[PDB]
RNA sequence: AGACCAAUGCCAUGUACGUCGCACUCGGAAGAC
RNA sequence: GGUGGUGCAUGGUUGUCGUCAGCUCGUGUCGUGAGAUGUUGGGUUAAGUCCCGCAACGAGCGCAACCCUUGAUCUUAGUUG
RNA sequence: GGUACCUAACCAGAAAGCCACGGCUAACUACGUGCCAGCAGCCGCGGUAAUACGUAGGUGGCAAGCGUUGUCCGGAAUUA
């Protein structure tokens, strides 16, 4: 077992490269559920936003994730996306 | 008189040639590749790169082409007047078509022609086929355009004296 | 021929045997144990990867360990699926077995995860240009030191098989003193059979 | 069905409506969905100018006598092209709205008429004559598919007129802007056909 | 500047080409002492 | 299930030249291009080993070293020697 | 010549084919065959995994026409 990590709830994704960062959101997955977290958010850019439609086609194959969705009203709005797990 | 790379432009492959060498171990296979860039209306170069593979090849010949440029001139989108290429039996011939032509080219003579975005020219290969022969006898000619101002200048004289 | 292979010579100078234990008059069977032991773990753990197992027999109770950063999801909610595999494992090998995972820092300049990797989009259907040249420029922006790989089969041209490469930096096979790391996995389409290896440097043992 | 084939074949949807490429936009064939070659410098343009064959539906040898009359035509060599098309009649019916494809178009001049500066047209040459009165009874008048047409709004352009009661409208005087060009990649036919 | 060597059976030999990066909200009452 | 063929479909393997000192690349020049220069010249070495020159400047696989053993000795530990 | 024209009613029913798909040159796969049968304007393909033979599908180009052949001019600045 490992036991020397702690790991965020949130990730900020914003101004960096597609397949540089799919090879470790795909790591941040791992670690939330190492520590059991239900709910998790990548948050991300707007201006290209290919990587902003193209990290959630890979959360729907997943083999972990059940969803990904956009915030709420109260949450403030698309300034978070969320994900949640099996 | 050299144009730097602050503006944006545009680039078009027209040829991969492939090349060989001979070794004690064998044949040895190499890329060549030219392409031709410029602006749609006064600038326009052209590059050539060596290299094992397309990409790195393209990318040779790329920096060659943000290296070189010359620039045309340009009287009413279309050539001013005659003008035939010359650079080691590739012939060129150019002539100041009328407006609403079109471009009326072979393949590489429309391809650095269309990147040079002149709208009405029509031309003609009188001398060798080859591409690369082609392209440094067209930029051989239309380095040697002249505008009318500066004639006039040289003349001592005006542009009305000169147009009629 | 080819070359022989980095690790192989560097085997009992810098590397591991990752079989630690010592056997006498058991060794046979014990040997045998450790080989179908490991092909459990690695047709069963194909999914999340797994690079290298270290086998302990400390008072003849097996005891394992396990690399790679991706079963942090086998850590995780899966400690049911630690405790069913564990179960299997005391299944096979009589008297029984523990377990731990091992996590990887930067996995991606593990030999044996990159040639899985590499295997994956061929199998995909993804250029080998393309496969072989991200792959690369990912490992020396990881921090690796020098990084040849290799692909071999029938690469689209089925009529005749060729081979392809690409490398920088520096890759000293020759110099004993050089960490080496190197994998071979087979990529499987349906031309036939694709080859894939990979060996990366690391710098040198001081 | 031409038109969803054709669609896929040729990358845009022909009717200018956004479907027939909602889910195949590759291609038709066994071979359609994988990545293809960029077109060569005879095939892209021999594409276009099917996009400008098939969304009139018009054939070949027709295609290279108008292309003569636009040439012979005093203005610029491609433009007077378009616009000839533009005023090919079925586009008229077209872009006056009662005519839903092309198809209908041809069909429905086979069966009505226009009798603006005319008897009874079945043949889409002419032009409207600019400061006549002849106007469309009966067998264009009358009828079901009559109403059908101008049950809803579809746009009738600047250079065209039209009222939606008796359904007729005429040429207006000069064509410019959108007529002269709605997306359509053109000098590909002249450069094409000056081959 | 220094002797003598003749021949090597029809085809067919390869590949090449193909990336894409940028995000967080606006504002009531309040005395004199 | 095929030791039923196809190394001229193949992966993985191995020999061979040859333990020969060669093999190449980035960038830049010259040619137009094929290509060249680096890698040639002087000297030197088992070695593209090294030095000095030189439109080249560098880099890599190479070579050498790093490993094992055998040669001389110090310290530790003296048993089943 | 009761022709064309002009009207009415019946039936979406009576009516699309040819050639090409290695490149030049738009369009790819399956099976059979295995220097055989064969294709071909040029370069050429086929000696058991043939996108070039022969089939089938699919695609492409044109259409009451489509391919082949012959002849003339261009391309041919190849009599300049």
């Amino acid at each position: 077992k490992g036991k020397d990590y702690h790991v965020s709830l949130e990730l900020d994704l914003r101004g960096e490269r597609y397949e540089n960062a799919l090879s470790r959101v795909e790591k941040y997955l791992d670690d939330a559920v190492l520590a059991g977290y239900p709910r998790v958010s990548i948050i991300h850019g707007k201006g290209t936003g290919a990587l902003r439609k193209g990290v959630q086609d890979l959360l729907k194959n997943h083999r972990s994730v059940k969803s990904s969705r956009f915030g709420e009203a109260g949450e403030g709005g698309s300034g978070v996306t969320v994900v949640e797990l099996k | 008189r050299i144009d730097p790379s602050k503006l944006e432009l545009e680039e078009r492959l027209v040829t991969v040639n492939r090349v060989a060498k001979v070794v004690k171990g064998g044949r040895r296979f190499r890329f060549a590749a030219l392409v031709v860039v410029g602006d749609k209306n006064g600038h326009v170069g052209f590059g050539t790169g060596k290299a094992q593979e397309v990409p790195e090849a393209i990318r040779k010949a790329v920096e060659d082409a943000k290296k070189n440029l010359i620039e045309v001139p340009m009287v009413g989108t279309t050539i001013p007047h005659e003008i035939i290429g010359r650079f080691g039996a590739g012939n060129i011939l150019l002539k100041p078509a009328s407006e609403g032509t079109g471009v009326i080219a072979g393949g590489p003579v429309r391809a650095v022609l269309e990147l040079a975005g002149v709208a009405d020219i029509l031309s003609k290969s009188l001398g060798s086929n080859t591409p690369i022969n082609m392209i440094r006898a067209t930029l051989q000619g239309l380095s040697e355009l002249k505008r009318a101002e500066d004639v006039a200048k040289l003349r001592g004289k005006s542009v009305e004296e000169l147009l009629g | 021929g080819q070359k022989v292979n980095p690790v192989g010579l560097r085997i009992g100078v810098i590397r591991d045997w990752e079989s630690k234990w010592y056997a006498g008059k058991d060794y046979a069977d014990f040997l045998h144990e450790d080989l179908k032991i490991r092909e459990y773990i690695s047709k069963r753990l194909s999914d999340a990867s797994v690079s290298k197992v270290e086998i302990e027999r400390a008072a003849n109770r097996v005891n394992i360990t396990i690399h790679t950063a991706k079963p942090g999801m086998v850590i995780g909610k899966g400690g049911s699926e630690v405790e069913a595999l564990r179960k299997a494992l005391n299944s096979l090998t009589g008297k029984r077995v523990h377990i731990n995972i091992l996590e990887i820092k930067r996995a991606d300049l593990d030999a044996q995860l990159v040639a899985d990797n590499i295997a994956r989009q061929l199998e995909n259907r993804v250029s080998f240009r393309r496969a072989q040249k991200q792959q690369i420029q990912r490992t020396m922006r990881a921090g690796a030191q020098g990084v040849k790989t290799m692909v071999s089969g029938r690469l689209g041209g089925a009529d005749i098989a060729r081979s392809e490469y690409y490398s920088e930096g520096t890759v000293p096979l020759h110099t004993l003193r050089a960490d080496i790391d190197y994998a071979t996995s087979e990529a499987d389409t349906t031309y036939g059979k694709l080859g894939v290896k990979v060996w990366i440097y690391r710098g040198e043992v001081l | 069905g031409p038109s969803w084939k054709l669609s896929r074949r040729l990358g845009i949807s022909l009717s200018g409506t956004g479907k027939e490429l909602e889910k195949r936009p590759y291609a038709p064939g066994p071979h359609g969905p994988g990545q293809r070659k960029k077109l060569s410098e005879y095939g892209l343009q021999l594409q276009e100018k099917q996009k400008l064959r098939h969304m009139y539906g018009v054939n070949e040898r027709q295609f290279r006598t108008l292309f003569d009359k636009a040439g012979k035509l005093a203005g610029k060599h491609g433009e007077n092209f378009m616009i000839l098309l533009d005023s090919r009649l079925d586009n008229v019916v077209y872009k006056l709205g009662l005519a839903r494809t092309r198809r209908q178009a041809r069909q429905l001049v086979n069966h009505g008429h226009i009798l603006v500066d005319g008897s009874r047209v079945d043949i889409p040459s002419y032009l409207v004559k600019p400061g006549q009165t002849i106007g469309v009874r009966e067998k264009s008048r009358n009828l079901s598919i009559i109403k059908e047409s101008v049950e809803v709004n579809n746009f009738v352009p600047e250079y065209l007129t039209f009222d939606a009661e008796k359904l007729e409208g005429t040429f207006t005087r000069l064509p410019e802007r959108s007529e002269l060009a709605p997306e359509i990649n053109e000098a590909l036919i002249v450069e094409f056909y000056s081959r």
